[PDB]
DNA sequence: GGAAAACACCCAAGACACCAGGCACGAGACAGAAAAAAACA
DNA sequence: TGTTTTTTTCTGTCTCGTGCCTGGTGTCTTGGGTGTTTTCC
């Protein structure tokens, strides 16, 4: 939860990428050159800040709100692997 | 669309609160007279335990809520959220002690 | 003119698109800009015993303008 | 030549006003006596008045001064007065 | 205060 | 018959609409009665005399069309006009012929 | 939805002061673009000058001192003449 | 009733003024130039500033209004208000 | 681009303000104030359509930032 | 104030922008972001005013020690290009 | 009402031992007054634009950008950011 | 011209009360805007 | 052939009626700030 909405409703989020870059791809951190290979229509904005197919990108991480209704606050299970995946950073 | 007066406890609709102001908070946090920062801030949508009461002065409920000097209408046992430090020491500034109606402070 | 707009836009964002209408008025303004500094450039120039601008006469039409600090 | 250099520096490090208190008090009564008449002026007003009035002639001599400088001359003339009073775009 | 607002015989049912 | 305010005051131009566009520009709570009728007033007299002068102007070019070359003609030709619209570009008005004495040859 | 305009208006006074001339759409574009400027600037004005005098009203008082803050010279005493015509005759009418 | 007045500005006042701008020599006939752009400014100044006096039905210039009038001629004053 | 601002063109803006003779050397100042002129008024209208939640920047933006600028723009629907 | 860490009064921008009719409402992060950039802008003038006077072996701020932060600034002097200040003098420059 | 204390406050936090003149406290009550009244103006000016009726957080940052110039409005704006979610989280 | 003094008086600020005037709600409609048909250069 | 005046359908925004709150105006009192005048330096 890199940011929390003072609405309430929504919250922006830090998650790791699911695309296939041209049902769902296993997670993976965003790859900006293999992203440009299959499709050069890659925006930039800011420098680590890397806007892919309409979805912000921090780092290889991405940047997107999720509505409060989407979201588990309680008897989350956390592992090791996706916390080095996180911390690395 | 209603919110839930978090310093008096009071609920009534938020365009009410823009028009026309907070009857019993008017006093303290100039709501008739302030923009929809102070309505947001100071009233929260959210909120348990709607409250019809009759007759402020005999009901044990409204000296429990403390309630019973304020305006009969809706009111709410719980509401989400607390008031600001600043408007919090703007009321201590007019030597009125703010309780906390969230539940939280006991 | 559209390319070099273009290219001095694509500096801040990307992905941005330029109606003819903003290339239009974008092109009045400069045209309207340059012959203003020219005119006081020349005024410059006059003042100064010459018919040819150079550059100095251009920085000080600027300074004086207020557009050089 | 030598003690212009020195008015230069003693005036360019000082910040009380060169223009004579009482004339420009005059001055400033005589111009707004023909708009209205029995008109009163606070103090402040006609300190405001100098002070503006004071800057604006210390900016259009440093202009001037350059437009001479261009001329390859260094002795400014009417002339530098209103090419930068035209530049600028007074009328 | 909190703890003196409790209910009583008297209050209203 | 419900007649124009237009009408009673004797303008041509719209006091309904500067009434509605004051109020609703963010200027201040309440606006006057005769505000409106005298800002149309204001703006008809200035349309006037700029569409005077450069139908003028497009009389001694002999033509029947008003460009904005005429238009910018009216403007930079009369004195009080051009200190009025000093910082304004005329978009397709050009510029006056003005040729310095000096800058011919002898 | 459609966007209101002061093109009737515009061709309406120029066939007042001159019947046999007509206008281009150019022209009627920076006509159109003149009155709101020119409308901005009073309104503006006025607004501040009764923000000045902690006044909550634009009165016909307002209207005329910005109109002789603004216009140059000559131009301010005509326009304060015919404005305060217009005044008068709606005050003249009901 | 006051007449010409405006040769009170002294000729060492506009001395003083050309050498806090930097000015090395002086011509002679700059003095009364420099006394007609000063009028033609204090008559810019003096016109709103009346003005704005006349519109609040006051008898005194004060000095918010001059202020006020010097910024809109562009020339912000800092120190007296606003 | 900036080139393509070509020497006849910025002679003949010269031109049109009474120019009689042009030095060599100017060509580089006038592309280089026209670059400063036209990033200004360019990055005025970007930042306004970033805060327009739009992608595409359109004549209103434009005339907007050059007359917040003090050069006000007649005919594109001010 | 205490809540946002801030000396400048929120309360009074609040009200100076529920009072000054620029718009109808006004959102509860408008005058706390206001009041932040005013008191950043404060500080870097106050810090560069504190300097210039320490350069001049003073210990009271004066106008001529604003004057010479505000004008050997770029940014500063940028934004205040149309500024004069009184009791200011001038930049020494020959 | 002045901004004399709040100016007293922040100078006595950037620096201790220094002291300040009564027209420069006027200067500075000067220069607050026109800031404010020019970030105000231009974010009024921008909620016309967009047919808003609203002033948050986001036409002021914007009015930020615009006005202030260079590296100075990026701080600006960076500690404004920090004051909102200072005043949010705490 | 400045400093200082000493009156004169004119005028800006502030409180109480009263009412003329502008917003607010709502129905009718007729004048402004676009589609379009034709005229003139 | 295309810019533009005039006809027509359509709609939305102006006017009018009643009410109601309150901002603006008037008056009266009071302090204080600026104008006028003398005189020495
Ligand atoms: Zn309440």
């Amino acid at each position: 939860v890199d940011e929390v909405l003072e609405n309430g409703l929504e919250a922006r989020l830090k998650l790791v990428p699911r695309l296939d870059y041209g049902f769902r791809p296993a997670q993976r951190l965003f790859s900006e050159a293999e992203a440009r290979v299959h499709e050069p229509t890659i925006r930039r904005d800011r420098d680590g800040f890397v806007t892919y197919g309409g979805e912000e990108y921090y780092e290889g991480f991405l940047y997107k709100t999720f509505r409060l209704q989407n979201l588990i606050v309680n008897s989350i299970n956390p592992t090791l692997n996706e916390l080095s995946l996180f911390q690395s950073n | 669309r209603e919110r839930a007066c978090m310093l008096c406890g009071i609920v009534l609709p938020g365009r009410v609160f823009m028009q026309n102001g907070c009857p019993n908070c008017d006093s303290v946090l100039n709501l008739r007279d302030s923009d929809q920062a102070t309505v947001n801030e100071c009233t929260s949508s959210s909120f348990e335990g709607l409250v019809a009461v009759g007759d402020n002065e005999h009901s044990w409920v409204a000296k429990w809520l403390r309630v019973d000097r304020f305006q009969p209408g809706l009111y709410a046992v719980r509401v989400d959220g607390r008031l600001p430090s600043d408007i919090v020491a703007a009321l201590e500034q007019y030597g009125v002690y703010y309780r906390p109606r969230d539940g939280s402070v006991i | 003119f559209q390319r070099l707009v273009r290219e001095i836009a694509q500096d801040f964002k990307t992905d941005l698109r330029f109606q003819s209408a903003a290339i239009g008025a974008l092109q009045e303004a400069s045209e309207a800009y340059l012959v203003g500094l020219f005119e006081d450039t020349n005024l410059c120039a006059i003042h100064a015993k010459r018919v040819t601008i150079m550059p100095k006469d251009i920085q000080l039409a600027r300074r004086i303008r207020g557009e050089r600090a | 030549g030598t003690v212009a250099l020195r008015e230069i520096r003693r005036y360019q490090k000082s910040t009380e006003l060169l223009i004579r208190k009482l004339p420009f008090q005059r001055l400033v009564r005589e111009i707004a006596q023909d708009f209205k008449t029995d008109l009163r002026f606070q103090s402040a007003a006609i300190g405001a008045l100098q002070e503006a009035s004071e800057a604006y002639l210390v900016g259009l001599f440093e202009d001037t001064n350059l437009c001479a400088i261009h001329a390859k001359r260094v002795t400014i003339m009417p002339k530098d007065i209103q090419l930068a009073r035209r530049i600028r775009g007074e009328r | 205060p909190q703890r003196l607002l409790i209910p009583t015989v008297d209050d209203p049912g | 018959k419900a007649k124009t305010r237009s009408s009673r005051a004797g303008l041509q131009f719209p006091v309904g609409r500067v009434h509605r566009l004051l109020r609703k520009g963010n200027y201040s709570e309440r606006v006057g009665a005769g505000a409106p009728v005298y800002l149309a007033a204001v703006l008809e007299y200035l349309t006037a005399e700029i569409l005077e002068l450069a139908g003028n102007a497009a009389r001694d070019n002999k033509k029947t069309r008003i460009i904005p070359r005429h238009l910018q003609l009216a403007i930079r030709n009369d004195e009080e006009l051009n200190k009025l619209l000093g910082r304004v570009t005329i978009a397709q008005g050009g510029v006056l012929p003005n040729i310095q004495a000096v800058l011919l040859p002898k | 939805s459609r966007k209101e305009s002061y093109s009737i208006y515009v061709y309406k006074v120029l066939k007042q002061v001159h019947p046999d001339t007509g206008i281009s759409s150019k022209a009627m574009g920076i006509m159109n673009s003149f009155v709101n400027d020119i409308f901005e600037r009073i309104a503006g004005e006025a607004s501040r000058l009764a923000h000045y005098n902690k006044r909550s009203t634009i009165t016909s008082r307002e209207i005329q001192t910005a109109v002789r803050l603004l216009l140059p010279g000559e131009l301010a005493k005509h326009a304060v003449s015919e404005g305060t015509k217009a005044v008068t005759c709606y005050t003249s009418a009901k | 009733v006051l007449r010409d007045n405006i040769q009170g500005i002294t000729k060492p006042a506009i001395r003083r003024l050309a050498r806090r701008g930097g000015v090395k020599r002086i011509s002679g006939l700059i003095y009364e130039e420099t006394r007609g752009v000063l009028k033609v400014f204090l008559e810019n100044v003096i016109r709103d500033a009346v003005t704005y006096t006349e519109h609040a039905k006051r008898k005194t210039v004060t000095a918010m209004d001059v202020v006020y009038a010097l910024k809109r001629q562009g020339r912000t004053l800092y120190g007296f208000g606003g």
